[PDB]
RNA sequence: UGGCGCCAAGCGCCCGGCCCCGGGGCCGGGCGCGACCCGCUCCGGGGACAGUGCCAGGU
RNA sequence: GGAUUGGCUCUAAGGGCUGGCAGCCGACUUAGAACUGGUGCGGACCAGGGGAAUCCG
RNA sequence: UGAGCUCUCGCUGGCCCUUGAAAAUCCGGGGGAGAGGGUGUAAAUCUCGCGCCGGGCCGUACCCAUAUCCGCAGCAGGUC
RNA sequence: CGAUGGCCUCCGUUGCCCUCAGCCGAUCGAAAGGGAGUCGGGUUCAGAUCCCCGAAUCCGGAGUGGCGGAGAUGGGCGCCGCGAGGCGUCCAGUGCGGUAACGCGACCGAUCCCGGAGAAGCCGGCGGGAGCCCCGGGGAGAGUUCUCUUUUCUUUGUGAA
C-alpha cells in the first residue's frame, strides 16, 4: 500500500480541494484534482421541483464554450421553462382570452339593452 | 489524438500544409500512420499489411516519414 | 357531438411549433395501424407576419407580410380546438398523409400552404388567425 | 384561473428628395390630438407647540 | 444473584447461476453432539465491586 | 468473492420557537427595433470543422517538530 | 452636421447636435469561501504539474477576415433538346426531423424584460463505482530444504482530452 500526499498548497479538506485516485502508466496511484458537480438548469415555472431535460449539467463558465443547441431544446421557452408548465401556460393565456372576448360581449349585450 | 477510421480522409488530412510530419508504427496484427498537425495527431490503424504498404507510397513526397524501429 | 372538423382552427401544443395556430386538413378519430392514438393532419403557420403599419412603403409591407408554413401530424392530445374555423382551401392531393415519405413533395405542400395562407391574409379576413398567441 | 402587457396604433396638418405623365407615382422627414386646461409650495402628517440656546428651582 | 467459556472430530440450518427437479459455484455465521487435557480454558491484552440510607443541587 | 475499510456519486428519510451567505462571472428564454438579395460570382449573418498570433507581474529551496516555529536553550510544554 | 486617412469605394478616427438610461453608492476586505483552463514519462548534489520529451487545453485578438461547411439554391410558365441536359420570364428561400419526451454540425437580430447557474444546514439508512485488503491459479526472481512442504515472499500497468 502506497500512502499518497496533496501536489498542490492547499493542505485542507474544502470544497474546492477534491481529488480523485488514478493509476498512472507508470504504475503509481496519484491525485487527480476533480471538477464540482454541474446542475441543469432549473425550470422557470417555480413549482416543478425537477431540471429541465437535454442541457448538459456543467458549471457557469463551461457554458461559454458549449454550442448553442447543447444548452437549450428546441422549442417555445425552451432550455429555461419545462414543457408541462409550457402547455399549461398556452391553454391559460388561450382560455383567459376567450373569456375576456365573451365577458365584453355581453357587457355591449347588456350596454345594448340599456 | 483523434482517430481516422476511413482511408481517403487521412490522405486529405496529410497533404493539408500544417501536417509536419508522419510516422510509420509496425507492431503485430496492426499497422499504425500518425500524422502529426497543429492541434491534433491523428492516427489511422491498418489490420492487414498490403494495404499498408501499397499506401507507404501514397503519402505526398514533400511530408516527412519517419519509421519506428 | 363530434366537433373537430376538417375545417378547425386549433392551438397546437406541444412539439417544436408550440403555441402556433393550424387548421385541420384531415382528422382521423379511430386509429390507424400504424398509428393507434387517434390523430389529425394539420397546416399551421411557423412565422407569424409582422405587425404591419401605415407610413411604411409596400416593398416593406410585402417584405413583412410574409408567412413561414409547416404541415404535420399531431395527437389530439397534442391539439386544443378552439371555436373558430377558415374555409381556406387546402389541395388535397398536395396535403396528404403521404407526403411525409420524402422530403421532396413535402416542400411542395409547404408552399402551397404558404401562398394560401398569404392570398387569405392580405385579404384580412380570419385576422385573428394571422396574429401570434402572447403567452 | 400561478398567461401576456414598454420602446404607439390611428387620426389630423405641413415639408423634403427621386421618377413619370400642374397632376400622379416612389422614397424619406416634422408637428399635433391620441394622453384636457390652469396653478405658488413633491406628496402626506404635525405645528407656533415639539426642539434648540441661555438662566432658575427640584432630584 | 447464578451457570458456561479451551483443543479436536462431526452433524444440522441459514444462498446464488444455468437447464416441487438436475447440475455447477459460494460466503460467513448460529445451534447441537462425541472425544480429550493435572478443572484449564474472556489463560497475554482489553475489561462496571456491590447494597441499604441521610443532606444538597 | 466479501454487512470488509476509505473516498466518491446517487436515492430516501429524520431535526429545528436553529431553516442553515453575498458578489464577481456566465448562460437560456420572451420580444421583435434593424439588416440581405432579387435568382446570383447570391448577400447579410454563423455558439460548426480546421488554420494564424499572444498570455505580462509576484511567490516557488528547506524544517513544519521529543533539534530549523513560540517558550532566554537541540526545554518531557504549546502549535492547524 | 462637420473633417481626416486608407484603391477617399466602404470603413476607421474623432469634434458637435438629436435620441437612449436607476443605483445602492469611491475604494479596501479570504495564499482554507466563489473563481475558465495540464497531464504522463525522463532529468539534479540540491528545482519540478515550473526544465526537456510527448500529448492537450482555456482566454483574448485579427482592414482585407485564412479556409471549408451552413444560410443555398426549389417551384411555376414559354421554350430548345428524343431524352439527358440547357435557355427566357415570374414566385419563394433568416435550416430540418420526431405524435411526444426531444434530436441533428451551425441554423440573423438591438435597447428592454424574465429566469437559471454561481448558491448552500446537521444527522440516519440503503444502493452504484473506484482504491485497498482477501482467495484459486499461470509466469519471473529470491528464501527454507537435518525431515516435510505442487512450498513461503516480491512483482505481474496506463494519464489528461
Ligand atoms: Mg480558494
Ligand atoms: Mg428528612
Ligand atoms: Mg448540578
Ligand atoms: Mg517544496
Ligand atoms: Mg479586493
Ligand atoms: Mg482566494
Ligand atoms: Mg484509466
Ligand atoms: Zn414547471
Amino acid at each position: 500500500v502506497q500512502r499518497l500526499t496533496y501536489r498542490r498548497r492547499l493542505s485542507y479538506n474544502t470544497a474546492s480541494n477534491k481529488t480523485r485516485l488514478s493509476r498512472t502508466p507508470g504504475n503509481r496511484i496519484v491525485y487527480l484534482y476533480t471538477k464540482k458537480v454541474g446542475k441543469a438548469p432549473k425550470s422557470a415555472c417555480g413549482v416543478c421541483p425537477g431540471r429541465l431535460r437535454g442541457v448538459r449539467a456543467v458549471r457557469p463558465k463551461v457554458l461559454m464554450r458549449l454550442s448553442k443547441t447543447k444548452k437549450h431544446v428546441s422549442r417555445a421557452y425552451g432550455g429555461s421553462m419545462c414543457a408541462k408548465c409550457v402547455r399549461d401556460r398556452i391553454k391559460r393565456a388561450f382560455l383567459i382570452e376567450e373569456q375576456k372576448i365573451v365577458v365584453k360581449v355581453l357587457k355591449a349585450q347588456a350596454q345594448s339593452q340599456k | 489524438p483523434r482517430k481516422i477510421e476511413e482511408i481517403k480522409d487521412f490522405l486529405l488530412t496529410a497533404r493539408r500544409k500544417d501536417a509536419k510530419s508522419v510516422k510509420i508504427k509496425k507492431n503485430k496484427d496492426n499497422v499504425k500512420f500518425k500524422v502529426r498537425c497543429s492541434r491534433y495527431l491523428y492516427t489511422l490503424v491498418i489490420t492487414d499489411k498490403e494495404k499498408a504498404e501499397k499506401l507507404k507510397q501514397s503519402l505526398p513526397p514533400g511530408l516527412a516519414v519517419k519509421e519506428l524501429k | 357531438g363530434k366537433f373537430m372538423k376538417p375545417g378547425k382552427v386549433v392551438l397546437v401544443l406541444a412539439g417544436r411549433y408550440s403555441g402556433r395556430k393550424a387548421v385541420i386538413v384531415k382528422n382521423i378519430d379511430d386509429g390507424t395501424s400504424d398509428r393507434p392514438y387517434s390523430h389529425a393532419l394539420v397546416a399551421g403557420i411557423d412565422r407569424y407576419p409582422r405587425k404591419v403599419t401605415a407610413a411604411m412603403g409596400k416593398k416593406k409591407i410585402a417584405k413583412r407580410s410574409k408567412i413561414k408554413s409547416f404541415v404535420k401530424v399531431y395527437n389530439y392530445n397534442h391539439l386544443m380546438p378552439t371555436r373558430y374555423s377558415v374555409d381556406i382551401p387546402l389541395d388535397k392531393t398536395v396535403v396528404n398523409k403521404d407526403v411525409f415519405r420524402d422530403p421532396a413533395l413535402k416542400r411542395k405542400a409547404r408552399r402551397e400552404a404558404k401562398v394560401k395562407f398569404e392570398e387569405r391574409y392580405k385579404t384580412g379576413k380570419n385576422k385573428w388567425f394571422f396574429q401570434k398567441l402572447r403567452f
